[PDB]
């Protein structure tokens, strides 16, 4: 469920605004849908493109065969931190 | 900026759509999804001030989306 | 497939 | 060209009250150098046999063009192309 | 802008994502890589300095030379393998 | 009883995109069952041999049911029961 | 559930009932503690409501625990 | 001292309602009373039970005695960090 | 197991504690215990295998078998331990 | 003994 | 800026007030001279003083330099905790 | 408690070269004088909307705060506004 | 004198089911103290050679007197004793 | 004062840095420093006093003596370093 | 001057 995150929206343009039990769950039925479409489209889209692609899977992959031992997952961990900063 | 990027990342990441997922898809992905709501929900309010509540029902939303053109591309027609 | 930043907006928000 | 203004950052983090000579910061700067070559090599390896599809932000963009009309288009690209580049 | 910043890092990840790609390691690239990636080789700049540093003291000194380097690498079970035996 | 869904979650977590073949999963099974073996005798017999008084949520409860009259210790045994299990 | 299972925690091992605990225990005790922590405050309330106030003090509990048959007997008399 | 914790537990089932200047003191003073009195029945009960017990400080030992170096070390630190979620939930 | 998800755990906390009761290991088993237990075991479980599929990778298959454990567990210095060599 | 889940209760005084 | 905490320094005292969105720039302005001067006095001071010290530094060199291995980073760590916990209170 | 920022106190006691070695006391204490005088100097602004009738503080408010204590315009000068 | 209270402080959050002996004890007492000289004896080695100008919470202080008029830097040195006291 | 439970300790940072100058080490000493010192004196007690408790356990005893202490130090890797071999 | 605790107010 989106529903809270909506709410926190509806906040950033109408804070005095409510929102009704029945209405949040239409918020909440367009959000499943444009993710869904568009999911689907970005999957076709890469199914179609066939380049190789480096994610940080790679990365942490090539980190943990390269470095040694434990500066090796301390290198593991830092990477990941910062890949959630980025994220969150 | 608020919307739950790391839930975009788990359904996306699930398989359905690829194995392999980029730390920036769930990003941007998510940033998309936050602005059609808040284009959607801007209009209730709008659509709101004319039946002059502090509160949305279905019909607000229902009115702002069929009077959008560009939204009930997007959208069906609300029930 | 393009990521170029010229698609940034600092323009005003248009219905 | 060379990381040796980011290593002084590191280092006056780490140690505030030491300095690095020229000569020495060229080792370190080199260092970083063949560490990055090695993991890039690697992570290229293991890119390039992968076969599999992948969806970056690349084809999340392309997806909201293809799926959102006009307007919302031009928009979502932004919001979205602003919230992957950390701009503002 | 600022995407460094985003995930805690004082290492360039623009600069690193653009590295990747100019080196031709890999055709496309996911936005988690380059910030991993940075934030590892911070790790290890960090790493060599931290133990580079204390050597200079240990040494009474004030600033760090190629020796400090050398023998903070050597004296390192885990540095040595990446790196070998410094040359100074 | 095996773990073999348990396995293929955690690996679909750091390995999203690759498998695992029949034999592969039956050594990370066995491994698995033989580490909970070995922790399970070691601390069975770390327990064995502690003649020391443990308080558990069993005695617990046991002292709800004494304490509490009524209405009070049936609905007590709720709560805590509720919070013990989810 | 907004009782500190922690502390409850630590209070178990402090008095020596036992030098050895269950993480089982602190949890479950911390919600039984606030049960009643919760139909004690309620039944204040209502003492209060059912009486034209908005706060909450001795007589109220002592109205409530005294009226309660359960409660009195787990409590006894309470003195302001 | 779970002054606090009432508070909150008031504001829960009447919100807009309040509370003493000492009837907060009351009410945690009965806190006090039932887990003494709950904790020593537990602790009669403990005693008289004699059964082996197997909790965490026994899976922790076992685990340091057997998985080596830092790998032990990991996985004591993902034990406690699991049992304090299960605890703090 | 609805206490496994509150635990932060993909394993089965119940049948944890099940098994411990069941096989006699003793009588009384405090809740801490299956909680810790099953974290421990997860925790193999994914050394294990993230080490393995990056084998797997590494080889370039996409599919773990039985001798990409087998080096993973060679390779690592605190993983032999534990298991020995692992036998295909 | 017993730490059964017989001893839940929805909706009761 | 300090602009933010000095909101928060203005209701511990007045809670009911507000501060205008230049009479904020003039706190902020003057934080920022007595900072700059506190600093600049306590940097002409310790020039002057000339006499050894021990900060956590040195702590954490002796550490690394003495404590072997693993062992050593672990207790680095516990003691820049320690020391984040103290400052950040 | 006390609310201000010691974390960055602490980066600018490094940043400004004032000195290169700074002991973990040095930002905390630093914070807290700096703090009270934040402090001290609101509560008069405050004051001066007192005999205004306001539920605001406006530059004019410091100011006659400031110059009306003897100890603190000595400290940061005649307010200017 | 002896950090033996402390020491025992931590066992009882370690392991407080089990106690410790007298010449155990002991032994635990003079490792933390020759830990504390081995680390304290090498800090002084690094803080003796080092010869730049360090700020400490007396620096700063001794500031808030020179700068700081009357009233100002004794209720200023006050909260700041304070602050750095805990 | 609450300097100790400030910084999360059970050991005595008031009476450590009292040490750090009783003992003539240095004349001045910053505020960070007997807190780290004690953080790492109490790690250490800890790390001891965990092995030491777990050898008496694995050797069915409820009591620690000199003996457990020196199985635990000479079967640690690291511990042993430090130490040299735990007398009686 | 040291951080003498004879330095607060009551």
């Amino acid at each position: 469920t989106y529903k809270i995150y909506i709410f926190k929206v509806l906040k950033q343009v109408h804070p005095d605004i409510g929102i009704s039990s029945k209405a949040m769950g239409i918020m909440n039925s367009f959000i499943n849908d444009i993710f869904e479409k568009l999911a689907q489209e970005s999957s076709k889209l890469a199914r179609y493109n066939k380049k190789p692609t480096i994610t940080s899977r790679e990365i942490q992959t090539a980190v943990r065969l390269v470095l040694p031992g434990e500066l090796a997952k301390h290198a593991v961990s830092e990477g990941t931190k910062a890949v959630t900063k980025f994220t969150s | 900026l608020q919307f739950p990027v790391g839930r975009i990342a788990r359904f996306l990441k699930a398989g359905k759509y690829a194995e392999r997922v980029g730390a920036g898809a769930p990003v941007y992905l998510a940033a998309v999804l936050e602005y059609l709501a808040a284009e959607v929900l801007e209009l209730a309010g709008n659509a709101a001030r004319d039946n002059k509540k502090t509160r949305i029902v279905p019909r607000h939303i229902q009115l702002a989306v069929r009077n959008d053109e560009e939204l009930s591309k997007l959208l069906g027609d609300v029930t | 497939e393009e990521d170029a930043e010229d698609d940034n907006d600092e323009e005003v928000n248009v219905e």
